[PDB]
């Protein structure tokens, strides 16, 4: 992604300040509760009736931390979220089935929470490059789909 | 909303169709699943194969449910109300995939109907599959 | 749909950000102008510089649209007729914008009311400018 | 535009059946008649006020002549749309501020009236190409906007 450097470097360094534990866990909890039919994935996790429900589930939280934790990696290569996705884009195409366009609601829940999380620090400008790189984390993730 | 000459319009367009609704149906489902790949997501369990009979059999469903929207043109809320439950809590098919399906059903009638589908014709059946997609959508949350 | 949770959820938000809804305004503007530059085709009249006057009255006027609709959560419709208007017939702003600014808003607000935009109050906004975002685009055909 | 050789034949075999003058005035008087917003750009074409007075208003026919004649042309280089495109993109972006968004609804619309024309023939598979095809145009068209 064209990611300019001030765009790199500013992506780079609020997620260095990231807890990926509480903010996939929040991330996910947040996409169940806003955009509830993404529920649809996850009816073995038990309890998503109420946002309670949902942001205490331990493995919402659980699949929170391991999904941002994709994420986190895929950061390393910004260059190539493509190869970096691959295997999980035809894995979430052939196994999880999971529509593409989930992708770009975790991509916006996402800059919600931090958002949320850094307030002031998340500027217009940070938030700008954060979008890019969830489209294309989003982009690399959809592109195996057929 | 649906004006007067949509509403019309629909009718018009629709009763064309007549006997081929399901037909159509069932192309507009292909169309779909070629052209927008992520929408067989959905239909993991179905043989997605050109004829598939699930799909034939599918596209009259969808064709049916169609033409009780246009016999209830006046009362779609209420005519599709089980549909909408249907989708917003079991099916939640993400509601970006009403509009490709929109989409593939305007080529589809366009492919058949070259006299009928005039601008017009094609304005106020973009409405009124907007209208329905709308209508399917609005309990989702 | 918005229920009674909502609206209170969202009379609750909208009610903490108080004096600095203009504020918030203008910077869920500068925003979407950097996040989705495609938004700022709509305003090649305007100084879209870093906080630029035209941009903080922008931001006022569209703050204080949203006060209204807040206040007439219920009477969406009508409290923006003029509002639906106006955009239909004269700005013809694309409707897929709406979500952009919609999305630039709710970041806004939870990068401001931190405490406030709990999972359910972020669920509630999100349907609250999305039935904004409807009514204002309600008349477009 | 990643299409398949197998898909540009089909995109290129179609294409040649094209009459560009009376498709571009179709797709662009559809445009107008069907997302009415895109009016907007055109105040200075006259009468737009009914379905005959745009499909039949000659400036809107001379514009969707040359429109398809820039897609045409598009079309002979499938492989490069973004620098087949790139001064009309920024033109767009720069000049008439059009919100690229329009360039896809006209994609579609375009789709719609190839189907209209070629009926059984503009079968599913030739939709599929088309359908990339007006993608990566649009896609090509909105690559300048800043
Ligand atoms: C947005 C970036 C995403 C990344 C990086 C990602 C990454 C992951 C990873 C790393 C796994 C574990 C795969 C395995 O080891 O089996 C996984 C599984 C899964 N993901 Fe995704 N995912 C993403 C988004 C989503 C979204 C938005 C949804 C649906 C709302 C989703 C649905 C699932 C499901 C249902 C599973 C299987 C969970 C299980 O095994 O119970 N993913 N994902
Ligand atoms: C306005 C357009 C639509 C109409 C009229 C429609 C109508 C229907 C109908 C009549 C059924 C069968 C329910 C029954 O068993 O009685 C159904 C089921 C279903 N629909 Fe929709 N639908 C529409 C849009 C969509 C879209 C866009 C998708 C996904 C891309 C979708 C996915 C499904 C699935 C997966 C099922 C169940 C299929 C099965 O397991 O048999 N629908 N729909
Ligand atoms: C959240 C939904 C929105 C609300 C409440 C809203 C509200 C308003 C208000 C209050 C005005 C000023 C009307 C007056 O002069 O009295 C306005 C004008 C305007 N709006 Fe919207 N708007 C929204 C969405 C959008 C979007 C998404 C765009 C485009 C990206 C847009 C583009 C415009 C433009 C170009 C003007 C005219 C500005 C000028 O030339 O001064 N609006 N809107
Ligand atoms: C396939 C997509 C399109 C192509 C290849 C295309 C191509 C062209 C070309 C070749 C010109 C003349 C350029 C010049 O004057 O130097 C032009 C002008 C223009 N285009 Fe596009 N266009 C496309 C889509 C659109 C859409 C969808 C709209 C708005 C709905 C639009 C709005 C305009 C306007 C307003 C002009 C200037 C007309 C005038 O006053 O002379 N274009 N375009
Ligand atoms: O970032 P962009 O300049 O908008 O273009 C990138 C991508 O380039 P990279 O792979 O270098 O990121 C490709 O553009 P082209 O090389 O064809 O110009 C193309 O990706 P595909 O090869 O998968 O098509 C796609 O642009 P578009 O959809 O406009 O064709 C888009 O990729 P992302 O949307 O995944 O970032």
């Amino acid at each position: 992604v064209h990611l300019t450097p001030e765009e790199k470097s500013a992506v780079t360094a609020l997620w260095g300040k990231v807890n990926v534990d509480e903010v996939g866990g929040e991330a996910l909890g947040r996409l169940l509760v806003v955009y509830p039919w993404t529920q649809r994935f996850f009816e073995s996790f038990g309890d998503l009736s109420t946002p309670d429900a949902v942001m205490g589930n331990p493995k919402v939280k659980a699949h929170g931390k391991k999904v941002l934790g994709a994420f986190s990696d895929g950061l390393a290569h910004l260059d190539n979220l493509k190869g970096t996705f691959a295997t999980l884009s035809e894995l979430h195409c052939d196994k999880l089935h999971v529509d593409p366009e989930n992708f770009r609601l975790l991509g916006n829940v996402l800059v919600c929470v931090l958002a949320h999380h850094f307030g002031k620090e998340f500027t217009p400008p940070v938030q700008a490059a954060y979008q890019k790189v969830v489209a294309g984390v989003a982009n690399a993730l959809a592109h195996k789909y057929h | 909303v649906l004006s007067p000459a949509d509403k019309t319009n629909v009718k018009a367009a629709w009763g064309k169709v007549g006997a081929h609704a399901g037909e159509y149906g069932a192309e507009a489902l292909e169309r779909m699943f070629l052209s927008f790949p992520t929408t067989k997501t959905y239909f993991p369990h179905f043989d997605l194969s050109h004829g598939s009979a699930q799909v034939k059999g599918h596209g009259k469903k969808v064709a049916d449910a169609l033409t009780n929207a246009v016999a209830h043109v006046d009362d779609m809320p209420n005519a599709l109300s089980a549909l909408s439950d249907l989708h917003a809590h079991k099916l939640r098919v993400d509601p970006v995939n009403f509009k490709l399906l929109s989409h593939c059903l305007l080529v589809t009638l366009a492919a058949h109907l070259p006299a009928e589908f005039t601008p017009a014709v094609h304005a106020s059946l973009d409405k009124f599959l907007a209208s329905v997609s709308t209508v399917l959508t609005s309990k989702y949350r």
